[PDB]
DNA sequence: GTGTAATCTACTGACATCAGAGTTCTTAGA
DNA sequence: TCTAAGAACTCTGATGTCAGTAGATTACACT
């Protein structure tokens, strides 16, 4: 959807942005209704959300008496929803502003937080935004530089913070907003660190098995002079199988109303796969792990197997 | 005392003994209430807290000096509102007051 | 731990003497068998100590010679009759009066230290060289109340 | 070892004091 | 009688300022005082006992109901209620007057606490109380009907219960069908597909492992349902079909389990209303037999004698499905009439194996007079040859009379009972071996 | 230590007049300083750990309370989970009027003996069910030397705290600006593990840090099956993972007791209390109805078992970093299966870093649930800052999108800017440079919220409203810039508007 | 049978997470 | 001349997960 907005450098300098979102962890449009087992209709059930205290079924009205309570240690103590919003960190506006700039150094890889990714441009028949945010972002293409920048979709909704990411493509310039941690969203953990190896060890001969293995199963090959490799598995542009099993189970029912259920159609494994000329390459390189590495135990569990036919 | 039965009161706050102004009220058979709904005649407080400064800023209820129902209750008799009995006051009870109280 | 423990100590006393804080410090998180075999260690050594009174009170010792658990009374008595001769009357009074509870007790076995514990009372509280303290004087009293 | 651990709530990493943005 | 001085002070541990200390004491003083009246046997202080633990302002279910709030007390609440459960067998009918509290109490408990190693023994006391008071005058006044209701709708929101706290939950709904069938005449059909949609739903399952305790909580109760309110396939054969493929399910040891529970249950399912599977017994025969003489072999004793007594039970029935029938079945007799009978004529094992074996052929004269009466003397003669040598191992003591004998009589009784005329020549011997029964 | 062992600790202080009432200043007081550091970390854990235990205790009072060795000490409280009770008992103690308070009930400046002090607080620990990972004492006393003027009194505290330390309870310290010195090394020098003013240590318990600590723990473990055979397990850590408030617990109003939201299904018709078994799924399509079962609406999306295949290699330039998907987790060896799978790991992770390669995954977390697909970048660690490891060494899992994740976005064509243009942005972005730390910020909402809790859960007098660090500072961003936003207003556009 | 192991399978606190439902905003809009 | 369809965000509730606790079940074993 459309989001209009003013990407604001300092307090007096803003110019025209309205963002779109560009991935999204992708859900099905249409739920699974709820329906009566003989008469096959969506409303011959009601959900009664009724309520008790302990005290032999004494049912409240939560219209009138109930109210949520947070937990404080060893106790509870009673708000009011009503009052919540009294005392509540609320935005002073819809906004977008940065914060200042620092290197590529400063923003490791994992740390990335976010629900979502922007892609953040400049406004429609601006060309005064053209100009300057154009300006802007060819700015940030030669420095190593990025921003950092409070947002906020829109009123109510939480305050925000993060990384405003750009990048080049010879149609437009990109630059990506993505959401970076609070300090209480960060965990830090020692993990026993692993270069200690003395009770663990990489042998020469293990060593010089797997120096063959990452070479031998690569996807990537280098059938190119444009210095791009093949791009064999190319699993950004796959369409996700949870919705090709989705709609292949809703043909079938369609097509065959009281029938059972029919396996995964075997090209969405072939497709799913990585198969062809990867694993006749694998398959020996393969075969010295088998022996120069231990494989000990780990258990199996059963399913309807546990009692099934043959 | 049989007065206080069907009227229903919030001790807030105290600080005199809070848990015993409840329990003053309990032989006079105040109704007791630990969070003031719309059903409530009104809310007793010794001090204030955060949740008497909401009920200044949600004007919905009347709110009462700690000595007022001390004096009913040495009475032995329900005294209704002279001014300064309230230390605040609800929309309701300020509309019916507009005209019986001097403004 | 505990368990290892009982099993070396309960044929040589000696090295208890390193680890009896543990002991006493542990003596409180077990319940069922494993408290049994931790006070026995106390057993095996509780001619030993000093301030083992406190020590001993400092766990709710009182009610841990309550429990229905007929090995566990046997040698909570046990300890009782070792600890004996160290006692002020201060302490024994005190101590004294769940002993004496013990009458009723069906186990004969367990009634008999406790009748060791009252026979020993008897016949040094007898007659000490001052009459005049109600704690050394209700001790006489009630010992022979109960050896009746 | 103590350099890094804080002793308020042992074992986990001292939290510094929130900085911002200071040029 | 020490039960007063202790009941006393557990008033007191309820009324003490450390409540989380205090109730070590009250545990184990209830741990001690249960001890002190299931030790006792003198018919009077046995007496004062019962009502000193049933006190009305003091004793035990009144320390419960009043402590019922705190969170801290329930180790308390699991021994009194373990405790409970031993003194009401201790007594059996005794506990009349009683009664009626103790299922005030089990309820209470069961709905007010949230820990399930609560909710068990308030289950399990209400197993025990229904199951003795069964044949009683107090049986109306329990409230019978009111308290399927109130277990009934827990199962409306049954996913939030506990896996062991609806085995409880079944063998109790299940069992309310038994002792009472007059209050549940009109409820006993939604019960039925509860029981089943529910069996369905935890075997069928394609997306989860089974589990066994919820599993075996249907199986036990639903024995006790087919005792009142029948489903045999003269009627509502549809119902009675899925009733008895889940019996196959459970049965069969599709893959072996590493405890018995759900065979278990189902034998005894099986065992008590295979008069209701008529037709499909004959079905499903060899695997049936197959089967349930694959569990005489097993190792654990109490899944052996359900077992042994799920055999006995179906050849019975089987039995009579052709004592009425057509020739069709001589297929189905050839089967029987060869296969038990060479493991008989061959076997090594064990003498349970072979004697629910003589046992089978003495039923089936009854059976196979209807083809031929020339095969019913011969099936009698040879069986008495066979005990004219059975008592005649010459005094071999302690290992021939075991089992064995009283299984010959049984079945030569069956044998004798089918024949219309008697061979009186052998009247002698067939006295002489009954003589050596007594 | 293990998982599940809390954190302990009892708090222990010097009630002598001679430290309680005095001052050198009037602006502190020893004592009311210890009770504030007291209520302070306590308030501390109350939002972040409420499973950690606090006690706290008063020793050389004059009226007693303990379970045995009684002389001259008063256990105010017990061991036991924090909450807010417990900082009100603190709170009536504080103050000038507090220092009165005190006196009218427990009695100040009495003798008193470390070695019966150190007795009381073991029997505390001892009395107490719980697990517990880390047992800590924290003396409050100034009295540098604990009147050991009888060097045989001074000599069983000394063994006695031998006794804690040789049982395993730790103990520390903090001085308290004594006037005219303290020094450790007369005493005090053997009972904790060269002169001094004050603790620089004791700052840190005003802090008054909040967040919740949760300590290690899987999210899950699986097995990287390389092929149909090769195995091994690895862990699955959540290194960065957004916080949320509490879940709120629904009360009734008229005695603030909780309350069961005891939700049933009923039939719109008749009395049914409908069972799960009573009632399938469904969807619409093409004006028909099409009807699934309880259990196949999640039989569809099953494919495969919790694990991790192997689909080969890439180089690190062509996972790009404008596609992300949801936050990047761990991977770390476990040996608690597949043992010895550690010495394989460790290869792949030393070896992938010389190819400057990622390992493709497919990746299930459950059962149930399809597979992503996943890139094992591999890591390496920086120890450098004195072994503060800021960086585990392991795997990242990276996620990426599928196409149908990856939305549309409008068309848009230019290249506008000149080398000027470009040139006046070079220099606004180089003089508005800093240094981003992942730490530097705090959620306002979040941080907001336990304020405003903390108010209603004391009966303060205001919340706190202590204002956040995500506003921009905007009068700093119009000096440090400078007027140089005319740059933009005069070079670059109009002045239309 | 009777009694003592060893050990599987449960339940709970706690933490993440998908889904599902309540809530404010854009376009197409009589 | 405006009334729903399509977004968007937060919040609530269930399901599955892990670690740790402890009970009851099931083997093991007696000359």
């Amino acid at each position: 959807i459309h989001w209009p907005c003013r990407l604001t450098i300092g307090s007096n300098l803003s110019i025209r942005i309205a963002a779109y979102k560009s991935i999204l962890q992708e859900r099905v449009k249409k739920t699974w209704t709820v329906v009566d087992a003989k008469t096959l209709k969506k409303e011959d059930i009601q959900k009664e959300t009724v309520y008790c205290l302990n005290d032999d079924d004494e049912t409240e009205v939560l219209k009138e008496d109930i109210i949520q309570g947070f937990r404080y240690g060893s106790d509870i103590v009673p708000f009011s929803k009503v009052d919540e919003e009294q005392m509540k960190y609320k935005s002073e506006g819809k906004c977008f502003s940065v914060l200042g700039f620092c290197k590529s150094s400063q923003v490791q890889r994992r740390f990335f937080m976010g629900n979502q990714v922007l892609k953040v441009f400049a406004a429609r028949d601006d060309e005064a935004a053209a100009v300057a945010l154009s300006s802007l972002i060819h700015a940030l293409d030669d420095l190593d530089m990025v921003a950092i920048v409070r947002y906020a979709y829109d009123k109510r909704a939480n305050p925000q913070v993060g990384v405003a990411f750009p990048h080049i493509k010879h149609n437009y310039e990109c630059l990506v907003y993505v959401q970076l941690p609070f300090m209480e969203d960060l965990r830090q953990y020692m993990f026993s660190s692993l270069k200690n190896s003395k009770k663990y060890a990489p042998t020469e001969a293990q060593l010089n098995a797997v120096d063959a293995l990452i070479d031998s199963m690569s996807l990537a090959k280098k059938d190119e002079k444009t210095d791009t490799l093949e791009d064999l598995f190319p699993t950004t542009k796959i369409p996700n199988p949870r919705f090709q099993r989705l709609f292949q189970c809703l043909l079938h029912r369609a097509l065959h109303p009281r029938e059972p259920l029919p396996p995964i159609q075997q090209h969405i494994w072939n497709m799913l796969n990585p198969p062809a000329e990867v694993t006749t390459k694998s398959q020996i390189p393969l075969s010295k792990i088998k022996t120069l590495f231990p494989l000990i135990e780990a258990k199996k569990k059963d399913q309807v197997t546990a009692q099934e036919i043959f | 005392s049989n007065i206080f039965e069907d009227v229903e009161f919030c001790v807030m706050s105290g600080t005199q003994p809070k848990p015993d102004l409840e329990n003053r009220i309990a032989e006079f058979g105040g109704y007791i209430v630990q969070n003031p709904g719309p059903d409530t005649y009104c809310v007793i407080a010794g001090s204030e807290n955060i949740r008497v400064k909401n009920i200044i800023l949600s004007n919905k209820h009347d709110v009462v000096k700690p000595a007022w129902l001390l004096e009913c209750f040495k009475t032995k008799s329900f005294v209704p509102w002279q001014p300064r009995f309230m230390i605040h006051m609800c929309p309701s009870t300020k509309e019916h007051f507009a005209r019986e109280y001097d403004c | 731990f505990i368990v290892c423990l009982n099993k070396v100590t309960k044929s040589f006393p000696p090295l208890a003497d390193r680890f009896m804080n543990a002991v006493f410090f542990l003596l409180p998180k077990f319940h069922g068998v494993l408290k049994t075999l931790c006070l026995e260690v106390v057993l095996c050594r509780v001619e030993g100590m000093t301030e083992l009174y406190f020590q001993l009170k400092s766990k709710d010792f009182v009610q841990v010679m309550r429990h229905r658990d007929d090995e566990r009374q046997k040698v909570c008595l046990d300890i009782i009759y070792k600890m004996m001769p160290k006692l002020k009357p201060v302490e024994l009074r005190e101590l004294l009066n769940p002993v004496v509870e013990f009458v009723s007790h069906p186990s004969t076995t367990c009634r008999e230290q406790m009748y060791n514990i009252l026979m020993w009372i008897h016949d040094n509280y007898r007659d000490p060289e001052s009459e005049t303290d109600n704690d050394s004087q209700e001790i006489f009293k009630l010992a022979k109340d109960v050896l009746i | 070892r103590c350099p890094g651990e804080s002793l308020i709530n042992p074992g986990f990493k001292s939290k510094k004091p929130a900085g911002g943005v200071d040029f | 009688a020490g039960v007063r001085c202790s009941l006393l002070r557990l008033q007191e541990t309820l009324s003490a300022a450390d409540r989380c200390g205090a109730a070590l004491a009250g545990h184990q003083l209830i741990r001690g005082l249960g001890q002190e009246c299931v030790l006792s046997s003198s018919p009077a202080v046995l007496a004062l006992q019962t009502s000193l633990v049933f006190s009305r302002d003091f004793g035990l279910l009144v320390f419960v109901r009043k402590s019922l709030n705190s969170i801290e007390f329930r180790e308390c609440r699991e021994e009194i209620l373990k405790f409970l459960c031993i003194f009401l067998e201790k007594m059996g009918q005794k506990i009349a007057p009683y009664s009626v509290e103790i299922k005030n109490t089990c309820t209470s408990v069961y709905t007010k606490d949230r820990a399930a190693k609560c909710k068990i023994p308030a289950l399990d006391l209400l197993i025990k109380l229904l199951q003795t008071f069964r044949s009683s005058r107090l049986m109306d006044e329990f409230k019978i009907g009111e308290l399927f209701s109130k277990f009934y709708g827990e199962l409306a929101l049954k996913k939030k219960i506990p896996d062991t706290v609806l085995e409880k939950v079944y063998e109790l709904l299940g069992l309310l069908g038994e002792v009472h069938p007059s209050e549940m005449i009109n409820n006993a059909e939604n019960l039925f597909r509860a029981f089943l949609g529910e069996l369905k739903t935890q075997m069928t399952s394609a997306v989860r492992e089974p589990k066994l305790p919820v599993l075996a909580g249907c199986l036990k109760g639903l024995s006790s349902l087919l005792c009142n309110f029948t489903k045999s396939m003269e009627e509502d054969p549809q119902t009675s079909r899925e009733i008895f493929n889940f019996v196959l399910k459970a049965i069969r040891p599709q893959i072996d389990l590493k405890r018995y529970a759900v065979p278990s249950a189902g034998l005894r399912l099986f065992a008590l209303h295979a008069s209701q599977f008529s037709t499909c017994l004959l079905d499903n025969y060899v695997s049936l037999f197959e089967v349930l003489l694959k569990w005489c072999a097993h190792t654990n004793v109490e899944l052996k004698k359900a077992a042994l007594s799920a055999l006995e039970s179906f050849l019975k029935q089987v039995s009579n499905m052709v004592a009425k029938n057509a020739e069709m079945h001589k297929n189905k007799l050839q089967y029987f009439m060869e296969q038990f009978y060479g493991i008989i004529r061959n076997v090594d094992s064990n003498n349970k194996e072979l004697s629910i074996a003589i046992r089978g052929y003495g039923l089936f004269a009854g059976p196979c007079k209807v083809i031929n009466a020339k095969d019913v003397d011969f099936m009698y003669v040879e069986l008495i040859q066979r005990c004219k040598q059975m008592f005649l191992t010459q005094t071999d003591t302690g290992d021939d009379r075991v089992y064995q004998m009283p299984s010959f009589l049984q079945s030569v009784a069956s044998v004798l009972l089918y024949l219309d005329t008697v061979p009186e020549v052998y009247t002698p011997v067939l006295e002489h071996l009954v003589v050596m029964q007594i | 230590y293990k998982y599940s062992g809390r954190d302990s600790l009892i708090f222990l202080v010097d009630a002598s007049k001679a430290m309680f009432e005095s001052q050198s200043e009037d602006e502190l007081t020893p004592f009311d300083m210890s009770i504030q550091c007291i209520q302070s970390v306590y308030i501390s854990k109350i939002i972040s750990s409420d499973r950690d235990l606090l006690a706290v205790v008063f020793y050389g009072t004059e009226k007693d309370k303990n379970s045995v060795n009684f002389k001259n000490i008063y256990v105010l409280q017990e061991l036991d989970n924090p909450g807010a009770k417990r900082i009100l008992e603190l709170d009536q103690f504080k103050g000038q009027q507090g220092q009165k308070r005190f006196q009218d009930m427990m009695g100040h400046g009495s003798d008193y003996s470390l070695s019966e002090v150190l007795w009381v607080c073991a029997n505390l620990f001892s009395d107490v069910q719980f697990k517990m990972s880390h047992k800590r004492i924290m003396l409050f006393t100034n009295e540098d030397n604990p009147h050991g003027n009888d060097s045989a009194k001074a000599s069983r505290a000394r063994t006695k705290a031998g006794d804690l330390r040789d049982t395993g309870i730790f103990l520390d310290l903090m001085h308290l600006k004594k006037p005219g010195g303290f020094d450790i090394s007369l005493f005090y020098r053997d009972i904790i593990s060269v002169h001094f003013e004050e603790s620089s240590k004791l700052e840190d318990l005003l802090r008054k840090v909040r967040a919740k600590e949760t300590r290690k723990r899987a999210l899950s473990r699986l097995k990287l099956k390389l092929n149909k055979d090769i195995v091994i397990s690895v862990g699955i850590y959540n290194l960065v993972q957004k916080a949320l408030k509490p879940p709120p617990i629904k009360l009734y109003r008229e005695t603030n007791e909780p309350v069961k939201t005891k939700t049933r299904t009923f039939n719109t018709s008749t009395g049914g209390l409908l069972l799960p078994s009573d009632t399938k799924r469904s969807q619409i399509y093409g004006s028909r109805q099409i009807i699934l079962e309880k259990e196949e609406t999640e039989e569809l999306k099953r494919f495969d078992d919790p694990g991790l295949m192997l689909m080969g290699f890439k180089p690190l330039v062509l996972l790009k970093k404008h596609h992300y998907l949801r936050p990047s987790l761990f991977v770390y060896p476990e040996e608690s299966l597949v043992i010895g799978s550690s010495t394989l790991f460790s290869a792949l992770l030393i070896k992938c870093l010389e190819k400057e390669v990622a390992a493709l995954c497919r990746y299930t977390p459950r059962r149930n649930i399809p597979p992503y697909f996943v890139a094992l970048v591999p890591q390496e660690e920086e120890l450098d800052d004195q072994k503060i490891q800021v960086t585990p060494p392991g795997f990242q899992l990276v996620f990426l999108p599928f196409a149908d994740d990856k939305r549309k976005m409008p068309f848009t064509e230019k290249i506008m800017a000149t080398p000027e243009q470009v040139g006046k942005m070079k220099a606004i972005v180089e003089k508005l440079r800093f240094t981003y730390r992942s730490d530097s910020f705090e959620n306002p909402v979040l941080q907001q919220h336990f304020r405003n809790l903390e108010a209603l859960a004391l009966d303060l007098m205001e919340p706190e409203q202590a204002v956040d660090l995500t506003l921009p500072k905007v009068e700093a961003m119009n000096k440090r810039l400078g007027s140089l936003v005319d740059e933009f207003k005069e070079l670059v556009y109009p002045p239309d508007y």
